[PDB]
């Protein structure tokens, strides 16, 4: 019978859910995802600049394993990529002293 | 890419990622979550 | 198109001196903070050779080659000039397709 | 929620109001319609936006893992290094997860509070010139044309102007 | 507290209500306590999820490991110790603070549930009852046990009692 | 703010009240400001304990130690640096965030104390006064200085003024 005014709040067709301390899966009108979960599954160039060792190890590269001729004169790199257990390491068996300390120096280069 | 990981490169503006901890370049901060979503709107009614 | 114009066209320099070849880009070739210019050497009678990438860093290239410049103009400096430096030198930009080269500069 | 408005004494939101988060539905002789309270909506937008931006800001000095290599006789510092990296990764994951959970809860209650304040803003203006229906609606004891509706919405209700015609309508009731 | 109800406008709790946290009467048929099952269960669910969430967030906590070092490894020994104490101190802070913060919110949460319950009744009764101002509403009409039950389960028929209420207000 | 009082329905603070944070009159005997000592002291205690609790929770914070390493200890040097910066960054976050979070709660805490104070008076006065809607209640009866003092210390005798109030309401 009489004029009226109502206070109320927004609602929509959103299905986005959100979590809190007291409650889980709370459907909400608007939410922001802040976690990136996808990558291109590829090794790529970094800002127009990597040295990919393929089947060579850093030792093999620096000492000059004949099976590592690809890297006789390598250009500037952004980062370096090495396989877990490269085949072409020290072709003649032996040791590389303070090798890890040498890889570290590389990583600053 | 502007951000690289041993599993692949990242093209994102998210502040967080869960791809791999060891990255190089301008990267989101790595975290072990499967999900990080902030409520911005309000509780929706069914 | 980013028109690249090298100067001078031909340069004769005394042995053991300094060759100074210039490059000038119509628009800049210079974002991400780096210059995307490259210098190439074509010794007579054979394919071109890579000297400098992104305008300043040498590719097995002797230090006699000084890559310098930023933005719209650059310069390849050969000093000291040796005997086996007779060639035509090219600058080429990668900042923006279509990849464009300089006219080229012949050194005597 | 914490303040009793959203899903509280106002049982439900309006699909119909679309130009904002909080607002009014009026109903007079000239006709009915939804309208958003621009002021309280903008305040909330600013608050939530600053909140989101503050959360992302506080995280710029977060830990960044670095590749480091060790040999077979460096297993101890290898493990120390791993524990250190996982250590910080676990801390910062907790910090991000918890911060989001905590501020989400505050955000929902923030909206609840903005609504309850909006209702109170109208109520404190209308006083005895209208009846609290108890569902977010006030039934007027006088004639409220569109311009009158607009005065309630922008906080310029002239209570005494309608005071007499309201009082008379209350008393035949 | 934050919402003015618990130890506020309702000055004191009832030893007498024992089947819940929040609840309610006094008519001709007699008086008695009763818990609001709905608001109580909501609070129980909220607090229980809260407790379970706190314990959950702590599963990826630091775990100290025994490590041994010799007389010429004093530096990394100390580094290792600082690292362990470092994380132990961080996680102790995190547990202590989380408990302090959520305790405060929990007390105010109860305060809020109560204030909402009071408002739930108030918004139903309107002018059909008088706000005594202590958590009690004095009715302007007859409220039998079934009427009491309608207020408690949110099905109060305001207009049904509207007339007998209005008449009782006006001889006053 | 969260509770609608400070910069809300009470639009502005009083430069004039100086002996406290929250407080109150205008009658025939004259007008003046006065602080509610009780609610003010409660807030002072709350904020002071809060400040002291924040400073207390930080006593087990990380403390960096000078450590030296040689050219063939670059790895543990770097590990040590990352560890130190690591904790320094964590504790800086913890201090910054704690301050930001508790600041927000503090402002809303004051808002809540005010809204409670207003409600304390409102629930006493009931229909013996009119809610102006700006933090002020216009009385339906004569309130001398002693009456003003009863409202301020929570001893308002509602029924004593009930009749003269009711009569003044009804000629209106
Ligand atoms: C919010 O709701 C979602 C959707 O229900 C929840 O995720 C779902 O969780 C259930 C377990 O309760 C998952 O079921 C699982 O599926 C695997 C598939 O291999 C199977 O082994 C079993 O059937 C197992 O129970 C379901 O897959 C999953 N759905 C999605 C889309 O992830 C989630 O748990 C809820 N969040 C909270 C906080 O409760």
């Amino acid at each position: 019978p009489g004029d009226q005014i109502c206070i109320g709040y927004h609602a929509n067709n959103s299905t986005e859910q959100v979590d809190t301390i007291m409650e889980k899966n709370v459907t909400v009108t608007h939410a922001q995802d802040i976690l990136e979960k996808t990558h291109n599954g590829k090794l790529c160039d970094l800002n127009g600049v990597p040295l990919i060792l393929r089947d060579c190890s850093v030792a093999g590269w620096l000492l000059g394993n004949p099976m590592c001729d690809e890297f006789i004169n390598v250009p500037e790199w952004s980062y370096i990529v090495e396989k877990a257990s490269p085949a072409n390491d020290l072709c003649y068996p032996g040791d590389f002293n303070d090798y890890e300390e040498l890889k570290h120096l590389l990583s600053r280069t | 890419t502007k951000c690289q990981t041993p599993m692949g490169a990242i093209n994102s503006s998210m502040p967080f990622h869960n791809i791999h901890p060891l990255t190089i370049g301008e990267c989101p901060k790595y975290v072990k979550s499967n999900r990080l979503v902030l409520a911005t709107g309000l509780r929706n009614t069914p | 198109d980013i028109v690249l114009t090298q100067s001078p066209g031909s340069l004769t320099v005394s042995l053991g001196q300094r060759a100074t070849i210039s490059c000038r880009a119509s628009e800049s070739v210079d974002n991400f903070g780096k210059s995307f210019m490259h210098w190439y050497q074509q010794k007579p009678g054979q394919s071109p050779k890579l000297l400098i990438y992104r305008a300043s860093n040498r590719e097995g290239i002797p230090a006699r080659f000084n890559g310098s410049g930023s933005g719209t103009d650059f310069a390849l400096t050969i000093n000291p000039v040796e005997a086996d430096d007779v060639a035509t030198y090219f600058c080429q930009q990668s900042n923006e397709d279509p990849r464009t080269f300089g006219g080229g500069t012949k050194l005597e | 929620g914490l303040f009793g408005a959203i899903a509280g004494f106002i049982e439900g939101g309006w699909q119909g109001m679309v130009d904002g988060w909080y607002g009014y539905h009026h109903s007079n002789e000239q006709g009915s319609g939804y309208a958003a309270d621009k002021e309280s909506t903008q305040k909330a937008i600013d608050g939530v936006t600053n909140k989101v931006n503050s959360i992302i800001d506080k995280m710029n000095t977060q830990f960044e893992a670095v590749g480091r290599e060790f040999n077979n006789l460096e297993r101890r510092i290898e493990n120390l290094n791993k524990q250190m990296e996982d250590g910080f990764l676990d801390v910062w994951t907790y910090n991000a997860e918890l911060l989001v959970l905590m501020e989400n809860e505050r955000t929902l209650d923030f909206h609840d509070s903005n609504v309850k304040n909006l209702y109170d803003k109208v109520r404190l203006q209308l006083r005895d010139n209208a009846k609290e229906l108890g569902n977010g609606c006030f039934e007027f004891y006088h004639k409220c044309d569109n311009e009158c509706m607009e005065s309630v919405k922008n906080g310029t209700y002239d209570y005494p102007q309608y005071s007499e015609e309201a009082r008379l309508n209350r008393e035949e009731i």
